[PDB]
């Protein structure tokens, strides 16, 4: 039972770091979009 | 069990904080040496809010002095009630920002923030649980403006569950000490709007008006301005340090005064101010205090309360007062001028009663006002900025520190976002 | 903060020093008398 | 049946007068209070010894023999009175062991017979709570704003309609879950009173 | 725990090799 | 034995309890040291050798009002473990008192509720003192009453809630914490008695003839109401009217359990001698709308069920002759389906007077707890107050960031409409 | 005559025994001089004209701590050469205390035991006091227990020894010295009572309200535990327990004799009056996990055998009542083959307080000492400390050089690992 | 990885003893 719990929790922890379907990857995509749109808005405001 | 971290930035922050620390210590009974000489035990029950235990009963304050020049560090140390501060908290520089916001934030700020944030972190962990952070600084300098607002940014991610209270002065239109006052103020507000959860706003010309009209001083000295600011900051935290009939800590003031997180700027005022020649003729009764409290002349901002509709208000009453004459005056002042109060917020005024009056006055009151008149004050700083910005005068002194003009355009735009938000809720209506 | 020796003896009794009469007399005699210097003498 | 017809017409007239459903009316909250009483009594008789009470005199002097009675004195020893508290743990009293529901009143037909349910899944009003959760999830996904206007007053649905009554509390849910085994020891089966 | 127990087993079995 | 447990939540809860527990000490002669120099068994438990402790817990997140009792004149009366304190307050935030901070301290609250319930033989009910307009008084009281219903079944809960007034209140966010508390005080509290602040200011201003009184004078005659409704357990009388009589006689429908309060003789020392404290006078004065402790106009609504708690030298006839004149008067309207409206309890002890108190020593007293449909008018005042503030969603991000979702306001407001639509359902004639 | 020889080994045993013999003078009224101004015969030996000398030896290789007792406040109490000193200390080395510098002083120490045994009429048992983390407590303690088992057969031994804590220890090579002392602690001590240092740091911090305690505060309430153990021999009571009563009532197996300890009423000077101490109330605090003298979690294991000692005005009704509550508490779990689980010994002497001590005057007391399978957790973390140390042969050249072989580390670990196998299988469900 | 290699060495040495 302890080894099965071990395998499940290592699987979730390690796979969340690299999985494109992971909530960590979803958060990274959201934050990257936020930073990109913030920088683009700042540049466009200065240009205007 | 609630602690307030005090940090003084700049010459303005050090001079105000030195005048402030001699008031609260005199209120709690700490002498200039540091021991206890209070007559009552009520002053001794809550000392940890502003002081720390030490060997021999000394009470070192929870204060961190920071400035980029050593000149004002000698002035606060040599002055009275200046030996009380810890020598370890006296972090200082040598170069000096020279009233440049970029120098205090980019070039020589980073070699001093890492030192002072270590000093802040060691005392923040010393207490059981913090209540908030308090900073005294200016918006025109470079050592208290650029460096002060950087720490407010840095302390925000480290402790995001805690309160931020800023007692900062703004540049005045009528009186100007520095040529580049609007450049430092426009960039300090942009840092302060997202980082600071509360912002108590001060200015020099309104303090000069109060020291001249209500106090009848023919020669208001430079320290008499700070004494009124000192009396306010003891009044904001008057409930943490003493018991009361109705209790209201810093966060209770935050939840009653901030309807939306961008509308956190407040106009402030201290109520019982009368000249010494007119002292014996005044009636120190709570109907008489309320008349002075809502007067435009008693406000410590350039904002005219007649022009701006009051969103929310807080009154921290100190003294043995009946609880109905607290709030039947607040109900009366709402109904007498309903056109100056926000309709979509019922019960605009927050009241709190403390049973320990300050020394020398049997009754006192501090007024915190969230009003859309404060967007008028930011208009002049925006007006002086765009007068200078479209010609790019005094801008190469700011771009030499690695700061591009990219930050200048967005800093002005978020101030314009602030005054647009206050104006939008001013014209807002029911239904 | 000036204290009398019998007040200091009763203060030690309240503070639960555990000393008897002779040692309490010696401790109060090794220092009216102020209290902070008594604190300093016991502290160092 | 004369009184049942009278109650039906009074409920209909009151519901049309005030503007709510007949089952939503305050007159028809009897079975809700009944099943609340049954849940409270089953919970009290199926609590463990320490949740019931850790009184050193009570537990010990009740368990001194196979009979469970405690003498509570009242007054002085001269003219004294005795309260004979009898309380056998793990069993409901014979005059209290009853699980009462109504299969004839038509307003409880969506509930399938208003009765006491000891399973956490069917505890309280699960179907209406699930429907309201689906509704609020759909509204949140659609992004609509509901409290925007003061001209529209909200319709007055009840706690049993939203699934926020006393029985539908998460804290009864977790308490019944944690005391579930001995709860089923006291009460063997939750009956479906519809048929 | 398992590694150290089998390490001591290995050491005492390697004592048998010496004789 | 008759034994009650009282719980005091929030800064209003202790300060009412400070005035409450001042009065119960003088009633049984208990000194602030805790030593009497059989009737005390309700509100006090004997401890060891001649020491009596209150059967109460003073829990508040803010440590300011709790350690004031610890340093006050009653530092020996209370058990130090009973006075439960916290680090930071709820700070006028219902979400802080119910989700973030209130979870850690409610576990320690039930550890002493269980200890208090185990020591006493027979529980008769729960007496909660809180203010629904605050953070801890509403948010932590919502969680505490939710525990007591799911754990302590069939034992009645007596609710004494300080409630906001439309004319004046001392907080900006009074509509939010009171609306959000409405779900807890509907399903969980068995009997809820309302109190309003400046309605009892006008009691002091008009009856007591004091122009500037404070919270201390406000809560002393609150304790007059609390002691009078519980006085039947402590002392013998003609009609022993216990706690369980209130739940069985003052509520016809299980969610409309809201009742008013009114103390009839409220007179100063110098007005006491001139005026004749007749039973017909005080009963007429109690039913007067001025003497209510909440702003209600009973002319607007109809009485549902009335309980009268008489004290002192009240003979069982003058209670009958005075209330017979009550029914004949046209200005007192009863609901049509309740012909039998009155509940009379007669006790045999005059009310005690505290030293320095405003109230005079009177021979007779009446405390009336009455159900009326005019109580729904109080919630209508808060209804438009909430919806106007919620329209622009001001003061919401404080609640959203502290665990709550934005949707919780929606069913809380729509729960309040269920209370309003219930009151004008039961008031409709058939 | 009931009478006990107590031996103290190592620097921990002297300072524990200094506060132990400080306490024993107070129950029997012995002055620090040694003159009283028949219960005293258990620990003090009447010598000539009103002089009571302890039945104890203070053996230690280091003279730096034995002379402090010799020049301290209790110089005249002890016999001049019961206190045995040496030239050089073992200095965290089991090899030094057992082979090189232990052999000279063990023969001198055994000569004092024979003369103490001649004075005592009926010898009842031996009590050892040592630290397994130090060299003298481990090394010299092991050799004395080896020798006394051969010379004094079938005599009861109660081991009060101090173990390292998982978090806090004062040196580096405690894990080496502890596992070597374990091989002689199993076979040659009939009862071992677990003691830990910073488990009492938590007791002093949270109960005695001492923010910055020292070793002197710890040794005073360790003294209160052992004095409550032996109080039944000295003083008359309702139910008496002997040294031989503990063994055939607590240990079921020859290899299982380690047991925990808890002293339940622990209140500071200023917390005495407001607290109420009932018999079942303190017994609830005895089984609390935070109130144990070692850092075990009794919820992880099962209480496999238990004992209780009561002092003062405790009726035999309330002990039988409080045991009944503990047995049916779900948090405390017993092993399945132990239906009865307790020993109850009530003494009619209230616990004496040291003048200037941290403890307050208490009427009733508990000394809960129980055998559990959770003590394998102490032997597990300590074995991991030896595991991660012995892996690359660190600090081994010290142990090889002065006497010990390499292969005796194998025997000590194997005997400890076999003990862990026994604690797991005995507590297993059958 | 260290345990498996040492176990292989252990039972190899056991077979060597055999
Ligand atoms: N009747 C009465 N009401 C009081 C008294 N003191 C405070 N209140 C009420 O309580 C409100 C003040 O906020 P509280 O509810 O006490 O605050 P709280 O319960 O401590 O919640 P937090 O402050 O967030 O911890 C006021 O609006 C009053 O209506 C009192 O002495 N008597
Ligand atoms: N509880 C308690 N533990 C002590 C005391 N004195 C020493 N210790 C413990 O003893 C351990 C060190 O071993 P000691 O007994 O002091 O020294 P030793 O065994 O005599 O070895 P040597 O000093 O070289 O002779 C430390 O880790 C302490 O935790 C004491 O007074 N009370
Ligand atoms: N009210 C008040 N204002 C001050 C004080 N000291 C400085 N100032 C204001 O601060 C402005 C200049 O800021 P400065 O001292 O250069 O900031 P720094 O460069 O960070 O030290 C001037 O306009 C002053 O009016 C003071 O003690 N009280
Ligand atoms: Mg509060
Ligand atoms: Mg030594």
């Amino acid at each position: 039972r302890r080894d099965a719990m071990l395998g499940s929790l290592l699987g979730d922890v390690i796979g969340g770091l690299t999985d494109p379907n992971s909530p960590l990857a979803e958060a990274e995509a959201a934050l990257s979009h936020a930073d990109k749109v913030r920088r683009k808005k700042k540049e466009s405001l200065h240009n205007e | 069990m609630r602690e307030i971290v005090h940090i003084q930035g700049g010459q303005c922050g050090n001079q105000i904080g030195a005048k402030f620390w001699e008031v609260v210590s005199d209120e709690h009974g700490i002498d200039p040496t540091g021991t206890y000489h209070g007559d009552s035990d009520l002053q001794l029950e809550r000392i940890n809010v502003y002081f720390n235990e030490a060997t021999g009963g000394r009470y070192v304050p929870r204060a961190i002095l920071m400035d980029l020049e050593p000149g004002t560090m000698d002035s606060v140390r040599s002055g009275p009630y200046g030996q009380i501060f810890r020598p370890d908290n006296f972090v200082f520089g040598q170069t000096g920002a020279g009233n440049n916001w970029a120098k205090g934030h980019y070039t020589e700020g980073a070699e001093l923030i890492d030192s002072v944030l270590d000093v802040v972190r060691k005392e923040a962990e010393s207490c059981d649980c913090l209540q908030g952070f308090q900073v005294c600084h200016s918006l025109g300098g470079g050592t208290g403006s650029g460096m002060g607002t950087l720490l407010i940014s840095k302390i925000r991610e480290e402790y995001p569950d805690r309160m931020m209270l800023t007692f900062s002065v703004v540049p005045s239109p009528k009186v100007s000490d520095t040529v580049v006052e609007p450049y430092n103020a426009t960039l300090s507000v942009h840092q302060l709007v997202e980082n600071a959860d509360e912002c108590m706003v001060l200015d020099n010309e309104a303090l000069y008006d109060i020291c001249f009209r209500t106090l009848k001083l023919t020669t208001p000295t430079f320290g008499d301005l700070n004494h009124l600011i000192s009396a306010v900051m003891s009044g904001i935290t008057c409930c943490l340090r003493f018991p009361g009939q109705l209790n209201a800590d810093l966060r209770k003031l935050a939840v009653n005064l901030i309807p939306f997180p961008r509308l956190h700027f407040f106009m402030v005022g201290f109520t019982p101010l009368t000249s010494r020649g007119s002292q014996q003729y005044r009636a120190l009764t709570v109907p008489e205090l309320t008349q002075q409290m809502w007067d435009a002349k008693n406000m410590m901002c350039a904002a005219d309360p007649r022009h701006g509709r009051y969103l929310t208000a807080s009154a921290l009453f100190r003294g043995r007062m009946s609880t109905k004459e607290v709030d039947e005056q607040m109900l009366n002042v709402q109904n007498k001028n309903s056109s100056y109060f926000v309709e979509w917020i019922p019960n605009n005024v927050k009241s709190s009663v403390c049973d320990i009056p300050p020394k020398g006055l049997k009754m006192s009151a501090t007024f915190i006002g969230n009003s859309t008149a404060i967007q008028e004050m930011f208009k002049r700083v925006s007006e002086q900025f765009t007068a200078m910005f479209r010609r790019k005068a005094f801008l190469h002194w700011y771009t030499g520190e690695g700061m591009d003009e990219m930050e200048f355009t967005e800093a002005e735009s978020n101030m314009n976002d602030l005054v647009s938000e206050y104006q939008q809720y001013q014209d807002a209506s029911a239904e | 903060g000036l204290l009398t020796p019998d007040q200091l003896r009763s203060a030690l009794d309240r503070l639960h020093t555990g000393l008897d009469a002779a040692e309490k007399d010696r401790i109060v005699a090794r220092v009216k008398v102020h209290y902070m210097d008594f604190i300093r003498s016991l502290e160092s | 049946e004369q009184q049942q017809a009278k109650w039906d017409e009074v409920s209909s007239t009151l519901a049309y007068r005030v503007g709510r459903a007949p089952t939503e009316l305050a007159m028809q909250r009897g079975p809700a209070w009944r099943t609340r009483a049954e849940l409270t009594e089953l919970l009290y008789r199926a609590q463990p010894r320490d949740a019931r009470g850790s009184n050193p005199d009570e537990v010990w002097t009740a368990s001194l023999r196979d009979a469970w009675e405690r003498i509570l004195p009242l007054g002085s020893i001269f003219s004294g009175l005795a309260i004979k508290i009898r309380d056998r743990p793990g069993e409901l009293p014979a005059t209290r062991a009853a699980r009462v529901g109504r299969p004839l009143d038509p307003l409880l037909a969506p509930l399938g017979g208003g009765g006491t349910t000891l399973s956490p899944a069917t505890l309280g009003h699960p179907a209406a709570a699930a429907a309201h959760a689906q509704h609020v999830a759909t509204l949140a996904a659609n992004g609509v704003m509901l409290g925007a206007t003061t001209n529209k007053p909200p319709l007055g649905r009840s706690l049993s309609a939203r699934g926020r009554a006393w029985e539908d509390s998460e804290m009864l849910k977790q308490r019944v879950a944690e005391y579930g085994t001995r709860l089923r020891a006291l009460a063997p089966h939750d009956p479906d009173f519809g048929a | 725990k398992e590694k150290m127990m089998m390490s001591l087993e290995r050491d005492k079995l390697a004592a048998r090799v010496d004789a | 034995m008759r034994e009650v447990i009282s719980i005091h939540i929030g800064q209003a809860g202790i300060q009412v309890g400070n005035a409450c527990w001042e009065l119960y000490c003088l009633e049984h002669g208990i000194q602030p040291d805790g030593q009497m120099p059989d009737a005390f068994n309700t509100f006090f438990s004997e401890t060891g050798a001649g020491k009596h402790v209150p059967r109460c817990i003073f829990l508040d997140l803010e440590p300011t009002v709790v350690d004031e009792v610890r340093t006050g004149t009653y530092r020996q009366l209370f058990h130090p473990e009973q006075l439960i304190s916290g680090k930071e307050d709820a700070a006028n935030n219902f979400a802080r008192g119910h989700y973030t901070i209130g979870k850690e301290i409610v576990d320690l609250a039930l550890d002493r509720i269980r200890k208090l319930a185990d020591n006493c033989t027979g529980l008769q009910g729960f007496l909660v003192f809180n203010a629904v307009g605050g953070g801890t008084g509403s948010g932590l009281g919502s969680l505490l009453l939710e525990r007591l219903s799911v754990d302590y079944g069939k034992k009645s809960k007596l609710g004494f809630t300080v409630y906001p007034s439309p004319q004046v209140s001392t907080a900006v966010v009074e509509p939010y914490n009171s609306v959000l508390s409405t779900h807890s005080l509907l399903e969980h509290t068995d009997v809820a008695v309302m109190l309003d602040n400046e309605a009892i200011y006008d009691i002091c201003r008009r009856s007591l003839d004091i122009e500037r009184p404070t919270y201390t004078n406000l809560n002393r005659l609150i304790a007059q109401v609390i002691s009078s409704l519980t006085a039947s357990l402590r002392f013998d009388g003609a009609l022993n009217v216990d706690i369980t009589e209130f739940q069985t006689n003052l509520v016809p429908y299980p969610r409309i359990h809201f009742m008013l309060s009114s103390y009839a003789p409220i007179i100063s020392a110098e007005k006491a001698y001139h005026e004749q404290l007749s039973v017909a006078e005080i009963t007429n004065a109690a039913f007067e709308p001025a003497s209510m402790m909440v702003k209600c106009d009973p002319r607007h609504g109809k009485y549902m069920a009335c309980c009268l708690m008489y004290r002192g030298d009240v003979v069982p006839k003058d209670v009958n002759a005075s209330v017979a004149t009550i029914k004949t008067k046209r200005t007192i309207q009863f609901v049509d389906w309740c012909p039998t409206g009155f509940k009379c309890g007669i006790n045999y002890q005059p009310p005690t007077v505290v030293p320095g108190g405003d109230l005079a020593k009177v021979q007779r007293a009446v405390c009336m707890i009455s159900n009326s449909t005019a109580i729904g008018e109080i919630f209508s005042r808060l209804d438009h107050k909430f919806d106007l503030m919620y329209a622009k969603r001001a003061f919401v991000h404080w609640y959203v960031g502290e665990g709550m979702e934005e949707g919780e306001f929606s069913e809380a407001r729509e729960d309040l409409a269920a209370l309003e639509k219930d009151f004008e359902e039961v008031g409709a004639e058939s």
